């Protein structure tokens, strides 16, 4: 009922994940920006990292690499790195042209895209769903809002519930 | 680093230590 702003975004992501009855691993908010293209004159919507909330629940070379990257990130900013943690981390550098990829298709068409089960992810033909599935996710969800797209992921197979959709409706802006 | 990402990184890395 009250139009939310960026200053409560982290709180609303936390509220979504901590209050949900199902075991969601994380939530991401993909925010809108625009990329003006000089060659066509088009102002295209681009979805990029807004914020996220990771709740949670690999070979040596991979672990050393991941731990190394965390160390380097710790440095700039100021033991095991799990697959879902890594997926969440890597997500921060992703962006999506409107209509393209899981968040882009959701936003273009103002859609709820609910992919539940490994086969739904790998059969979606959607690169981000495929990536989630490789990192152990079994449910991925994108819900378009007035300001972008809310994404949920889980390592469990989760069916769409009324209660989850009610919470999302109360925690983001809709037209 | 974009502010949005750095802010999230900060919170993520800090929650990591627990």
């Amino acid at each position: 009922q009250p139009q939310f702003n960026e200053d409560t975004l982290q709180q609303r992501l936390q509220a979504l994940i901590e209050s949900a009855g199902e075991n969601w691993t994380y939530a991401i908010f993909w925010q809108i920006s625009h990329d003006f293209d000089s060659s066509t004159g088009d102002n295209t919507v681009i979805l990029g990292w807004g914020d996220g909330y990771y709740k949670g629940e690999t070979n040596t070379a991979e672990q050393e690499h991941r731990k190394r990257v965390i160390r380097e990130l710790n440095s700039l900013i100021s033991e095991e790195v799990t697959d879902t943690e890594w997926f969440f981390l890597v997500s921060m550098t992703q962006s999506f042209v409107n209509g393209v990829g899981l968040p882009g298709e959701s936003f273009l068409n103002s859609r709820v895209i609910w992919l539940s089960g490994s086969g739904a992810l790998t059969g979606s033909g959607c690169e981000r769903a495929g990536q989630g599935q490789i990192y152990g996710l079994k449910t991925m969800v994108c819900i378009a809002t007035q300001n972008g797209v809310v994404e949920l992921g889980s390592s469990e197979v989760i069916s769409q519930s009324s209660d989850l959709m009610h919470k999302v409706n109360n925690l983001f802006n809709f037209n | 680093l974009p502010i949005a990402r750095r802010a999230s990184l900060h919170r993520f890395l800090e929650k990591r230590k627990d």
